[PDB]
């Protein structure tokens, strides 16, 4: 199949960062992975406003995650509350695009291919502009390019090549 | 629009008669704010029953009455002799306007 | 509450005549007030009502347009101006206080007046 | 069942309304809307009172209504009257429901006033309790008086049977067409909607109901 959406371009310059907490850019997406031992990095917020003039804060606990859509210690407006199973209870990878889609894939920064499956798309209808992680995170950012993704038998996507890459591909 | 009741009623000291007054369903079948007064002659009506099966303070219990559909009416049980006065009996006719019965004379 | 009422007096058909009926203490204000005329030879009938706060005027349809029922707040009295009034406009008029106090409507006359006697 | 002069008022906010669970009552009519069609004709918004009022007093709780209740206790969606003999009527004598009976202007509208004071003129109390008792009539009956607001709550959606085998026309959770539909050996992931050809026609398809993967045959041509 050839698609055309937001990707992570093949062999990319990802950033990397240890922290032992800057404010990111969002562009039009954001590749995120955490291969941290135990529990540190556990939620992200999302706002361009990041202050009372709204933003999205999406923290997970050992139980539950938490996800909500207010003016933010302000519990203003709120137009949207959510709570579901936790997504970082090894490598977390995530996706955030933007109705904000969430993708994640949990696997034991090595080479190989792993796809992404969705976890929820929550029509926030909000402005995303910039994020923070709240606690070895990278942080990629995805581009309008091309791909030839492959399906296999049980419709899995087993590979794909980026047309964009190199004149073989 | 004034509810229509017999002349008289007659009566004796010891036992008891039933005055009634009937009007339509407009204001008798519609609301149950049946309202009955006591007049002696020469003298304004008193307040004796009111709100079908209620009385005010002051008025001995003798005075009660029932209404069923568009027909309302008051009974007197153990009348005596100084009981024998003309009744008048009053019903909500809407629009915060009411009315009041013919009159009906108690004998003894 | 007693009510005292006066300006009962014969005059000539046609003629605006006023019945004014003085309650007792500073409770008129208080409750509601009423008309009632009685003919005679029949019944009571009823006139016309008016509010606790002197705005609500209600009367019957009989009386609509010709009697005028005022009351002042102040000097707790109120009056019942009737106009154009016909040889057959004669009865005797007393003032009704409600039982129940402020604006209720769903109650009988505690306080009655004298009665004031008017003829033509 | 709260008093008629202080009612209890439920707003209902993402609702599924479905009210062939309500639908012998005293009284049921409603205004606005179709009776039959209530899951249909829905609104934004609706708020349910909930009073206790004599049998006496059922008629006056309707739009444009008069009365010592409807003007001074709950002045007016639908108004659902239902017997509570059995419930209400205490052999001892119920006094816990309360009318109010005089107030200084008329209440309006969808608006209740709770006060427990003393009227002072000569005291006179606005408040006075309904006296049910098991030997009272049809009118001084209790009954229970539930009255709603109208204004995102609408009712549920309708679902057919499931045909195989047979040239039927489907639709499948917004997804339309006309196909014979069969069990297929497909596995899906469990995220995915339905399937798709090699020249991007569906071929499959996930029963939202039964959670299973029917394959799509075209009807014969
Ligand atoms: C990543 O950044 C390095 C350092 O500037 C650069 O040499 C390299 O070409 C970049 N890789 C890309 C753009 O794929
Ligand atoms: C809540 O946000 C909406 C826009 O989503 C805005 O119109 C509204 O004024 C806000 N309300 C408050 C109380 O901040
Ligand atoms: C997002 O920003 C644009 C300008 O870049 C503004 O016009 C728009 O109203 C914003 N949208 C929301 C949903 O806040
Ligand atoms: C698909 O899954 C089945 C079991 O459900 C398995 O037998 C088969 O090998 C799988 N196919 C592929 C290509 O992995
Ligand atoms: C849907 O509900 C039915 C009963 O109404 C139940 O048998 C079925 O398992 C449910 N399916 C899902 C996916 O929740």
């Amino acid at each position: 199949h050839l698609t055309q959406d937001l990707f992570l371009p093949f062999f990319s310059n990802v950033t990397w960062f240890h922290a032992i907490n800057p404010v990111l850019p969002f562009n039009d997406g954001v590749y995120f992975a955490s291969t941290e031992k135990s529990n540190i990095i556990r939620g992200w917020i999302f706002g361009t406003t990041l202050d009372s003039k709204q933003s999205l804060l999406i923290v997970n606990n050992a139980t539950n995650v938490f996800i909500k859509v207010c003016e933010f210690s302000s519990a203003n407006n709120c137009t949207f509350e959510y709570v579901s199973q936790p997504f970082l209870m090894n490598l977390r990878e995530f996706v955030f695009k933007n109705y904000f889609k969430i993708y994640s894939k949990h696997t034991p920064f090595p080479q190989g291919f792993s796809a992404l499956e969705p976890l929820v798309d929550l029509p926030i209808g909000i402005n995303i502009t910039r994020f923070q992680t709240l606690l070895d995170y990278y942080v990629g950012y995805l581009q309008p390019r091309t791909f030839l993704l492959k399906y296999n038998e049980n419709g899995t996507i087993t590979d794909a090549v980026d047309c964009a890459l190199d004149p073989l591909s | 629009s004034v509810l229509t009741q017999p002349r008289s009623v007659s009566g004796s000291p010891g036992q008891s008669v039933t005055i009634s007054c009937t009007g339509t369903s407009s204001d008798v079948g519609a609301y149950n704010y049946v309202s009955w007064y006591q007049q002696h002659p020469g003298k304004a009506p008193k307040f004796m029953i009111y709100d079908v099966d209620q009385r005010p303070s002051g008025v001995p219990d003798r005075f009660s009455g029932s209404k069923s559909g568009n027909t309302a009416s008051l009974i007197i049980s153990g009348l005596q002799a100084e009981d024998e006065a003309d009744y008048y009996c009053s019903s909500y006719a809407g629009s915060y306007i009411w009315v009041f019965g013919g009159g009906t004379q108690l004998t003894v | 509450v007693q009510l005292v009422e006066s300006g009962g007096s014969v005059v000539q058909p046609g003629r605006a005549l006023r019945l004014s009926c003085a309650a007792s203490g500073i409770t008129f204000s208080s409750f509601g007030m009423y008309w009632v005329r009685q003919a005679p030879g029949k019944g009571l009938e009823w006139l016309g009502y008016i509010a606790y706060d002197g705005s609500d005027t209600y009367y019957a349809d009989s009386v609509k347009g010709r009697f005028t029922i005022s009351r002042d707040n102040s000097k707790n009295t109120l009056y019942l101006q009737m106009n154009s009034l016909r040889i057959e406009d004669t009865a005797v008029y007393y003032c009704a206080k409600d039982y129940y106090p402020l604006l209720s409507y769903y109650y009988g006359l505690d306080v009655w007046g004298q009665g004031t006697t008017v003829t033509v | 069942f709260a008093s008629v002069y202080a009612w209890n008022r439920t707003r209902i906010s993402n609702c599924v309304a479905d009210y062939s669970v309500l639908y012998p009552f005293f009284a049921f009519k409603c205004y606005g809307v179709s009776p039959t069609k209530l899951n249909d004709l829905c609104f934004t918004n609706v708020y349910a009172d909930s009073f206790v009022i004599k049998g006496n007093e059922v008629s006056q709780i309707a739009p444009g209504q008069t009365g010592n209740i409807a003007d001074y206790n709950y002045k007016l969606g639908c108004v659902i009257a239902w017997n509570s003999n059995k419930l209400d009527s205490k052999h001892s004598g119920n006094y816990d429901y309360w009318y109010r009976l005089f107030r200084k202007s008329k209440l309006k509208p969808f608006e209740r006033d709770i006060s427990t004071e003393i009227y002072q003129a000569n005291c006179y109390f606005p408040l006075q309790s309904y006296g049910f008792r098991p030997t009272y009539g049809v009118g001084h009956q209790p009954y229970r008086v539930v009255v709603l607001s109208f204004e995102t709550v609408c009712g549920p959606k309708k679902s057919t049977n499931l045909v195989k085998n047979k040239c039927v026309n489907f639709n499948f959770n917004g997804l339309t067409g006309t196909g014979v539909l069969t069990k297929s050996n497909k596995k899906f992931l469990p995220f995915q909607q339905f399937g798709r050809d090699i020249v991007d026609t569906t071929d499959a398809v996930r029963d939202p109901q039964t959670l299973e993967i029917l394959d799509i045959t075209p009807c014969s041509f």
